[PDB]
RNA sequence: GGUUGCGGCCAUAUCUACCAGAAAGCACCGUUUCCCGUCCGAUCAACUGUAGUUAAGCUGGUAAGAGCCUGACCGAGUAGUGUAGUGGGUGACCAUACGCGAAACUCAGGUGCUGCAAUCU
RNA sequence: GAGAACAGAAAUCUCCAGUAGAACAAAAGGGUAAAAGCCCCCUUGAUUUUGAUUUUCAGUGUGAAUACAAACCAUGAAAGU
């Protein structure tokens, strides 16, 4: 993980870095090998948070591309 | 209305900023000769050029405003006046502007033993490219004459300012030199002004690498009389060299930036 | 019944704007805009068409009025076997081709400055397309030059939304429809057409293809032929001159009227 | 230089207008029966004032026009010629050799009438000029016409009267 | 072959950001007045000289190669060698001074004084309830203007006993609206008189 | 974007600060030297001692003059041995670092080059559209570089003229995918090989399909080879060899249309099939071993490899690119007589076989446990060399057209340099951030192409071994790319359904 | 010397009325299936140089035409304009030395110079 | 300035002349004419996101505003804007 970019309850809570269900987070996609049009390697993309980690224990997410 | 906005904005200050331009002034007499040389010189300068056409009554050593008028409509830091008189014969008078009003002038006397760019008739370089110049004579740094010269110059032909630069655009070079150093007391030597083209060859001592440079003169020629000076207020200097230091990173002791961009403190 | 101080208050353009041949509006940023501050010099490939013969010159602009530095023209194409349509889409491809094979053979890219000093290996040469006063329409000669001239080597940066067979729907192009307006298919179709459904209008035209004997399927054939021969050989030979300078002189000033002198205008006038 | 071909006036352009005043369905019917009578599809004309006398508000449609060119401009021009009987005054033509006139019923022309076209008058105007008139409207190199070139008034009566054979009445 | 290795009793100095090169060296009177034919060779000669040093440091400056290829932003391609010129040495007057500190308007300084962090602004659009859609909180087809559009407003308890109860609820809202963005002008104008 | 770090304060003074220019000292003593060849370690004039101001073009003229052939000069390379080429001048490349002193004598390895030059490939000609699917396979024409052979999963191939960047003639007799494509090395035809178990030939100048199918084979074509022309005898037209998926690898007799060999050792499928040119065949096969057969004997398998512990994805041999290049040359000049070519393809068949004493014919494997095996298959049956560092499987390998380099691309976004004749590693070349699925090189063995799963293309300058330059412009997967013989154009195909063609 | 394409200086090049232009080029002109665009193939787009013409485009000569432009040892170092020696003058102002400095007027004149490439009976 | 039924001082069409005397902003002593004026096409993203960089804030110190730059984005055949 990077950064968190929007926690959909709250400001607040995006900047004290909640990780809740529905939360937009930065990740690192450089293993995943994405390349632009005009050949920048892309290490760095947005993902949406899709279940409770508090629940489960893990934090699984959605790229979104 | 947008449009207007956005000239406002490209006209007022900035950190960084632009090339300056160049507007030559026809005077009350003008001769073949001052518009040719305000021609060759407009080339040179050129695309950062304007010129006006009519007659123009301008005395600047007797009135600044409409030097300045022009100065703040046209957008133009540097000015070029051509005038001539029997006293000053072909008379160019250099003014550099500061913040819309007169930092510098200077005034030469372009003698007649010249010739034009159309004499040489000789293939010259391509339009809009930064120049190489050379200065010669101790003056450039001692005198504050010739430093007023040297710094005018190199601000009128520099031109656009980059850190990049193509070895294919590396054509033609503009020469001053100062005829023969000189004492006090004595009447300051002319300044000889000289543009030529530059021919590489192959050296067969410096390697692959260091050709062998010749000059082909391409003109024009010119010889100034440095007849006229006016020098700013120091005040105005200072203000005028202030420098903004937004861009560049503060200095810190002890810290440090590595090849990698991990930021690094020392102990001792 | 214009008034003198209308004629003194008038101004005029320049010259080129008055004898309309110049558009100086895309002639400034053609010349004097740069994408980098780099200093690296422009070069524009000037395409231009007249009634009957197709220009293409590479041309680097001076302050002493610019300088060609190769050029190429449709009058050379029967030396390589177009003797036919030197003004129509095929010319316009194989002049373009022409003038870009000529050019590198003339720099030496493709079988001392001081980037050599430099940079181990030349550059591929860059020029940009200049049209003057043309349309920019989707099946143009013009950019049939172009896309001769990409054919031919130089890098003359393009899209591709103006050749034939360029869909407007979805972006995408047709190869064949291309390919048929490189080797003169429409022209062919054309011929086939007539041949098939006016004699009396074939008659006129085609004219020269009935008098030479060639075929309508043999276009494609000198079309490929010709590129060959451009290919194979790309050199200027110019042409002969039966006479000399001062023979064209002599006779055309023979003709030309001669100026009268001001003291027999003076004696005409008393 | 007159037996030289060139110098011949021929039909430039017919342009037939019918200014309707107040716009909606009369002037949608004008469209109509102008597309009907010249084949092709007419073009209107924006209004350029406001006149409370005239009626008519701020840039609406007045007028719908049809431009014709070549044989068909002929044959609309030889019907309305034949509906005018031949015969046009001096002052029908203008000084710079192009002429017009009015026709009040368009069912002289021999169109049909239908009870929802109703009745419409146009404004035949016909332009001529010899050929190499495409020097001030090329893109390139536009220059103006020489002074012996140009149409002139009677030059287009003579035209007239070579052609059509109809006198061409001083009142 | 001509050398190219200049040498000079006096060193010269280098400005490589102007391409520049400057010799303070010995210059005689003689041979560089108009009353000598050989004045242009002996200019051009040491011209020459200047010329051949400046190369040589300018060709001697490091170079920056790289590998992206033609037709995409940035101007230099992979056959291209660029050299990276230092930062220019000579010291030039400004044709502007620099712009002036604003100073801290009304807001601001009441800002300061009651810790206002400023707002975020993430983005001009907001959720509408009483429909599906996201909307822009203000502007071209903004939701402050919905009321304008209202097919019914109920009047106002308040509004009665006045004499404008017969005025349109929308006009007086638009008014309000008017009233409040030139009183945000007149604000603006008072700061930069101040 | 991420940006380097900027330069500070300091290094902008010291930027600022003047530069020292590189020149040669007049006052340069000699240097004693010895020449020594690379390929067969011999000497020539011992202890010379020549000037420190010397050339490269006029030290490689000196070697011409004492090696005696100054009338018909082959240019060469030179190294010192750490082993460091000679750039521009000797005094610029030892003398200046000064690893090695004026005093001590200086032992240069010389090796013969190319006469010409390849430029490399630096933006895209074309992006040509006409295949319904994704391209599978992609060649060039032997003979010339304007014709290119292109086979897709839309059950065709596609015959393209480079000259115009447009499609030429179409190919559809086959019923599934075609898989493969080959060029004949005379050039005379083109054989496809197909999903659905047959194989097909094309006279290309009328894009026409000569006679019915190849049948025979039970599953799918892996790949297809031509006899070479050298041991073509003048007259006849070269034999086509196949393998597939079922185990098999089929010879087949084009002039009269018939199968004359069936091998059959392989209990696994078999990946790849190679026609050497000392009349061997090699085949490689998901059953981890090689089998060396010869077709001279009734095509009885002379040997059995037996090192690997994984699927051999590939083998390539040290002769392929004269094999696959018969008599042309770079010139695209064709022979008059049959006898004239197969006399030339037999002399640039020997330029790469016989050298430094005895004919060899080197082999390399690349197996799917992450290594390579060099063998000598002629003179000894154990491996000669195991190259070993690649983190995941080695999908492609190639010998340099000279035969003194391999290049081996894997699945772990790298490629790997290593020497020919010994096989010890030399390089990696690092930029791919997904998985490299083919490589090729150029004429002049300087320059490298690999297309990647990255959807970008890039060259390699193999000299300094580093990223000439990055090429994307493919919006999908790449699949195939391949480099003319004349060092003029590079194909690229893949998912996207598009032809990319590129040049210089 | 004519002409063509790209230009530099942007009226000595502009406007109005006559006259000439052999060859080449340029232009007018011919066709609407294909690419392309309009109410109109008028403009733009495509095709043939095939059917013809120099009638216009364009170039050049002419006019005490209008307009414009250039040298003056032409006004003239003149008008005007800032200091000054204690120059006078209780007075509205006046010559002088050092600086800066016009235009109107008059004479002599003019209607394009040119760079690059190709081509011409 | 002339021509065209209603239609004249004002409706709409056609031709010639037309240095801008129109319409846009500023208060030029030289703003804009194959436009900076009128119409048509494409974009609704313009409150993008990255920054060891500038200034400010914080008990939530790798966050936000802010300045500057870069990567993108829009359009165009392209130069480029």
């Amino acid at each position: 993980i990077l950064a968190v970019k929007k926690n959909p309850q709250s400001p607040m809570y995006t900047q004290l870095g909640v990780l809740t269900k529905g939360t937009i987070i930065e990740v690192n996609v450089s293993e995943l090998g994405m390349v632009t049009a005009g050949g920048k390697v892309v290490w760095g993309k947005y993902a949406q948070v899709t279940n409770e980690p508090d629940r489960d224990g893990c934090v699984n997410a959605v790229l979104l591309v | 209305n947008a449009r207007a906005k956005r000239a406002l904005v490209k006209r007022e200050a900035k950190l960084v900023e632009n090339v300056k331009q160049a507007l030559f002034i026809p005077g009350q007499s003008c001769n073949k000769n001052l518009h040719d040389i305000m021609v060759d010189l407009s080339a040179l300068k050129k695309p950062d050029m304007k010129r006006f056409n009519r007659k123009n009554d301008i005395h600047p050593f007797e009135d600044m405003s409409p030097l300045e008028f022009f100065s703040e409509k046209n957008d133009c830091s540097l000015m070029v006046l051509m005038t001539s008189s029997k006293k000053r014969k072909n008379n160019m008078t250099f003014i550099r502007t500061f913040g819309y009003k007169i930092y510098d002038m200077i005034e030469l006397m372009v003698a007649d033993n010249f010739k034009l760019l159309s004499d040489f008739k000789k293939l010259t370089f391509t339009v809009g490219l930064k120049p190489m110049f050379t200065f010669q004579g101790a003056a450039f740094d001692t005198h504050p004459v010739y430093k007023q010269i040297k710094s005018l110059f190199l601000d009128f032909f520099r031109g656009e300012s980059t850190d990049l630069q193509d070895v294919a655009g590396l054509q033609h070079v503009i020469s001053m030199t100062i005829q023969g150093d000189f004492q006090d007391g004595e009447p300051l030597p002319n300044v000889l002004f000289r543009v030529y083209k530059l021919k590489s060859y192959k050296s067969d001592q410096g390697g692959k690498r260091l050709p062998r440079i010749e000059l082909v003169e391409i003109g024009p020629r010119l010889d100034f009389k440095i007849g006229r000076i006016h020098t700013p207020s120091p005040d105005m200097v200072t203000e005028a060299h202030k420098k903004p230091k937004q861009l560049e990173m503060k200095t810190k002791k002890n810290v440090e930036l590595d090849i990698m961009g991990d930021k690094l403190g020392r102990i001792h | 019944a214009k008034s003198s101080a209308y004629s003194s208050r008038f101004q005029t353009p320049f010259r080129r704007r008055r004898e309309g041949k110049t558009d100086y509006y895309q002639r400034k940023r053609l010349v004097t805009q740069h994408k980098a501050k780099y200093n690296t010099p422009k070069y524009r490939l000037v395409v231009r068409f007249t009634n009957k013969d197709i220009i293409c010159q590479i041309i680097s602009s001076t302050i002493t009025g610019d300088v060609v530095l190769a050029a190429a023209y449709s009058h050379e194409l029967p030396r390589y076997g177009i003797t036919h349509g030197l003004t129509n889409w095929a010319a316009a491809y194989a002049t373009g081709l022409l003038i870009a094979r000529r050019t590198l053979q003339k720099l030496g890219l493709d079988e001392y400055e001081l980037t050599e000093a430099v940079e181990d290996g030349p550059r591929p040469f860059k020029v940009f397309l200049d049209i003057g006063l043309q349309r920019t329409t989707t099946g143009a000669r013009v950019f049939g030059a172009l896309k001769g001239a990409s054919d031919g080597g130089l890098y003359v940066p393009h899209s591709e939304n103006r050749f034939p067979g360029w869909d407007f729907e979805t972006e995408e192009i047709d190869p064949e429809l291309l390919r048929s307006y490189i080797f003169g298919g429409h022209v062919s179709q054309y011929m086939e057409e007539l041949a098939d459904d006016d004699e009396e209008r074939f008659s006129e035209l085609f004219k020269g293809y009935l008098a030479d004997d060639i075929d309508a399927d043999s276009l494609e054939d000198i079309y490929t032929s010709a590129h060959e021969a451009i290919r194979a050989d790309p050199a200027f030979k110019p042409t002969e001159k039966k006479f000399t300078k001062e023979q064209y002189a002599a006779e055309s000033k023979k003709y030309r009227q001669t100026k009268l002198s001001k003291e027999e205008r003076a004696a005409r006038v008393a | 230089k007159a037996q030289n071909p060139m110098r011949d006036l021929k039909i430039e352009k017919l342009v037939l207008n019918i200014s309707v005043g107040e716009s909606g369905d009369r002037l949608t019917r004008a469209s109509k029966v102008l597309e009907q009578l010249s084949g092709q599809t007419p073009v209107q004309s924006k209004a350029r004032y406001t006149v409370r006398t005239f009626g008519i508000r701020r840039n609406e449609k007045i007028a719908v026009h049809v431009t014709v060119r070549g044989p068909k401009a002929e044959e609309i021009l030889e019907r309305g010629l034949k509906v005018k009987e031949y015969q046009l005054r001096d002052r029908n033509f203008s000084a710079t050799g192009n002429f017009g006139f009015g026709i009040d019923e368009h069912i002289d022309l021999g169109i049909k009438y239908d009870p929802s076209i109703g009745i419409f008058g146009m404004d035949f105007y016909v332009v001529m000029n010899r050929p190499g008139a495409r020097v001030t409207r090329r893109k390139r190199c536009k220059g103006t016409v020489g002074n012996s070139h140009k149409t002139t008034k009677e030059d287009t009566v003579s035209w007239f009267k070579q052609k059509y054979d109809a006198d061409v009445l001083d009142k | 072959n001509l050398p190219v290795t200049v040498e000079k009793p006096i060193p010269v100095v280098y400005d490589l950001g102007n391409l520049a090169a400057f010799d303070s060296n010995v210059l005689d009177k003689n041979d560089l007045d108009s009353s000598n034919a050989r004045r242009e060779e002996k200019i051009k000669s040491l011209t020459r000289d200047n010329v051949q040093l400046l190369i040589n440091q300018l060709l001697s400056l490091p170079m920056k190669t790289t590998t992206e290829s033609v037709g995409g932003t940035g101007g230099q391609s992979s056959v291209m060698t660029l050299l990276q010129l230092p930062d220019p040495t000579t010291d030039l007057p400004r044709e502007k001074p620099l712009p002036k500190a604003k100073a801290m308007t009304k807001w601001e300084k009441f800002a300061a004084k009651k810790g206002i962090k400023p707002k975020e602004r993430a983005g001009k659009m907001i959720y509408d309830e009483a429909s599906g859609e996201w909307v822009p909180k203000w502007g071209y087809k903004g939701a402050n203007k919905k009321l304008d559009d209202q097919w019914l407003v109920e009047v106002d308890d308040k509004v009665k006993g006045t004499d404008n109860e017969l005025i349109d609820p929308r006009t007086l809202n638009r008014a309000e609206r008017k009233r409040l963005v030139k009183k945000n002008e007149k604000q603006q104008r008072r700061n930069m008189k101040n | 974007s991420t940006l380097i770090p900027p330069p500070s304060k300091k290094q902008k003074k010291e930027a600022q600060l003047p530069r020292e220019v590189a020149i040669i000292p007049k006052d340069l003593p000699n240097v004693s030297i010895k020449f020594q060849a690379l390929d067969t370690g011999d000497n020539v004039g011992g202890a010379l001692r020549v000037p420190g101001a010397i050339s490269e073009k006029q030290l490689e003229e000196l070697l011409n003059q004492l090696n005696g052939t100054s009338d018909d000069p082959v240019p060469y390379t030179f190294s010192c041995t750490k082993t460091i080429d000679i750039t521009d001048n000797l005094y610029s490349s030892l003398i200046k670092p000064g690893y090695n002193s004026t005093e001590d004598q200086i032992t240069l390895l010389y090796t013969p080059r190319a006469v010409f030059k390849v430029k490399p490939v630096t933006r895209s000609s074309s992006a040509i559209a006409g295949h319904g699917s994704t391209i599978l396979c992609s060649a060039f024409a032997p003979h010339t570089s304007s014709r290119m052979v292109t086979g897709a999963g839309d059950n065709t191939a596609r015959i393209w003229d480079c000259d115009t960047q447009t499609p030429m003639h179409t190919l559809k007799g086959h019923y599934n995918w075609v898989l493969c494509v080959s060029w004949s090395p005379d050039g005379e035809v083109i054989a496809t090989g197909s999903m659905d178990n047959t194989i097909r030939l094309w006279d290309p100048k009328s894009g026409q399909c000569l006679g019915d199918a190849l049948r025979g084979h039970s599953k799918w074509i892996t790949s297809l080879s031509w006899e070479p022309i050298h041991l073509v005898k003048p007259g006849s037209k070269p034999r086509l060899a196949s393998s597939s998926k079922d185990g098999t690898i089929k010879i087949w007799d084009t002039v009269s249309r018939v199968c004359q060999y069936t091998m059959s050792g392989h209990t696994n499928s078999v990946s790849c099939v190679k026609w050497g040119g000392q009349g061997l065949l090699y085949s490689g096969s998901h059953d981890r071993t090689v089998r060396v057969w010869d077709i001279n004997s009734q095509g009885r398998c002379i040997n059995i490899l037996k090192s690997h512990a994984h699927w051999v994805n590939h083998l390539s041999l040290s002769t392929d690119y004269a094999l696959r290049i018969g008599a042309f040359d770079h010139t695209g000049k064709k022979p008059s007589t049959p006898e004239e070519a197969q006399k030339k393809a037999l002399e640039n068949y020997e330029k790469i076989c016989k050298k430094n004493g005895n004919s060899e014919e080197m082999m390399v494997t690349a197996s799917d446990d992450y290594t390579m095996f060099l063998w000598n298959p002629l003179k000894s049956t154990k491996p000669i060399a195991r190259m070993t560092g690649h983190q995941k499987l080695v999908n492609h390998v190639a010998f340099s057209p000279d035969g003194r380099y391999i290049v081996s691309a894997s699945f772990d976004n790298s490629i790997k340099l290593w020497d020919g004749r010994d096989g010890k590693f030399i390089s990696t070349f690092r930029g791919h951030v997904a998985s490299v699925y083919q490589v090729a090189w150029s004429s002049d063995c300087r320059l490298l192409v690999s297309c990647s799963k990255d959807t970008t293309l890039k060259v390699w300058d193999v000299r300094t071994r580093k990223l000439s330059v990055d090429l994307p412009g493919h919006k999908d997967e790449v699949y195939t790319v391949d480099w003319s013989v004349d060092g003029k154009r590079v194909c690229s195909g893949g998912k996207d359904k598009m032809v990319r063609l590129w040049t210089h």
